[PDB]
């Protein structure tokens, strides 16, 4: 008499495939790559441009003595 | 005492490596479900030790069909150049203080495809004879993939030589103007290198316990060597003049995340298929090469930001 099949408790698991986690598409990209890439270039031209300036410096202290 | 800062370079980099096929595996257990060197260690720490001595008590026996002044001729360059590409390197001050370096790493590097053309030809037949040339003829086409993309950024930086370089990057993190340029650096000196996606890689089979053990002692040498050449150049750090010892604090933990990194890609993907190999090289990353070559000389004209040297 004690066999198995029980009276309730079921799901079940599901059959489905999905995980549409999306995810910045559609021309939210490319546009975080180049503001940025832009930014390492107005990085330059002002330290360049800063270091230009201390290589005149620098050269300055050359020409001034030997006489 | 110049000579006691020799011994203290080359002995104290062997145990970083060393003490890594360790750290190869550790990070290998804990992607899947399972845990380090267990019964020895006890944290592992006490496994390499012993495997090192192994290989020195086993036999190492010849090939009676090869020559013998061709087969460990193969090994002493395999110590050789590995180690002496370490030399020139900062941190924050190098051994040697060359006035031009990045082409000397090239010029060191560029011997490496000259020795497995050793190893597999002096010994055998087939396998040893026809599988170790196509890897070198992989390993050919990934100097030129290397060194245009190089060369585009030493037209900003400024010149040839390292010391220069830490100071031009003191506040950019150089990765910024040239993540385009970031893929197809790690991508490609990955594939020199000679690991898990990029791999072909009977230049092993024929080595005993003896002089296996140095190529595989010498390939690891080359693979935190492009971590920290890489360091150096992309991920540049914060220098202090009256605080040396904060310079090297934070400088191999960050060579070091990116150590684990050939740890972790090899965790995830399949190969490559030898005929696509080569076919992703010339026909998809060389023509944007050849762009961004141009890129980064018109640039630096068109703002009046011509680096000083
Ligand atoms: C206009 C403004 C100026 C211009 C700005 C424009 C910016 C553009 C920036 C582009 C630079 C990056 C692109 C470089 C090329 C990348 C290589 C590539 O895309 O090849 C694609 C590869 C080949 O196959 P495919 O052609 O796609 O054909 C199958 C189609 N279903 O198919 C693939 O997709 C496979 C991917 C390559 C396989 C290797 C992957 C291994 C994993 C590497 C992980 C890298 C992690 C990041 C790098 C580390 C960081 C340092």
């Amino acid at each position: 008499k004690q066999d198995m099949p029980p009276v309730g408790g079921y799901g079940p698991i599901d059959y489905k495939r999905n995980l549409p986690r999306r995810g910045l598409s559609g021309y939210s990209m490319f546009a975080v790559g180049i503001g940025a890439l832009l930014f390492g270039y107005w990085s330059m031209m002002k330290w360049n441009r800063e270091r230009r300036r201390l290589q005149i410096e620098d050269f300055e202290a050359r020409i001034a003595l030997m006489p | 005492m110049f000579m006691i800062n020799i011994l203290m370079l080359i002995i104290p980099i062997l145990l970083a490596v060393a003490f890594l096929t360790l750290v190869e595996r550790k990070v290998l257990g804990y992607m899947q479900l399972r845990k380090g060197p267990n019964v020895v260690g006890p944290y592992g720490l006490l496994q390499p030790i012993a495997d090192a001595i192994k290989l020195f008590i086993k036999e190492p026996l010849r090939p009676a069909t090869s020559s013998a002044s061709m087969f460990i001729l193969a090994p002493i360059m395999a110590l050789g150049l590995a180690l002496t590409m370490w030399i020139p390197l900062p941190m924050p001050y190098p051994l040697i203080n060359m006035n031009l370096g990045v082409l000397f790493m090239l010029a060191m590097s560029s011997l490496a495809v000259y020795s497995i053309l050793w190893s597999g030809w002096a010994s055998n037949s087939k396998y040893a004879l026809i599988g170790a040339l196509r890897a070198v003829a992989q390993t050919i086409s990934y100097e030129v993939t290397l060194a245009i993309i190089l060369l585009s950024v030493l037209l900003m930086s400024g010149s040839f030589t390292l010391s220069t370089l830490i100071t031009t990057q003191e506040q950019m993190w150089l990765i910024l103007p040239a993540w385009p340029l970031a893929m197809m650096w790690f991508i490609s000196t990955l594939a020199e290198t000679n690991r898990a996606p990029f791999d072909l890689t009977g230049f092993n089979v024929e080595y005993a316990a003896g002089p296996f053990a140095l190529f595989f002692m010498a390939e690891y040498a080359n693979i935190i060597m492009m971590n920290i050449f890489t360091a150096i150049l992309f991920l540049g750090t914060s220098h202090n003049p009256h605080m040396p010892e904060l310079y090297t604090i934070n400088f191999t933990i960050k060579s070091l995340l990116l150590t684990m990194s050939f740890l972790w890609i090899r965790a995830s993907y399949p190969r490559f298929r030898y005929d696509q190999l080569m076919h992703l090289l010339w026909k998809n990353f060389l023509p944007l090469t050849l762009a961004l070559c141009m890129w980064h000389v018109s640039l630096p004209i068109l703002t009046s930001g011509i680096p000083p040297q």
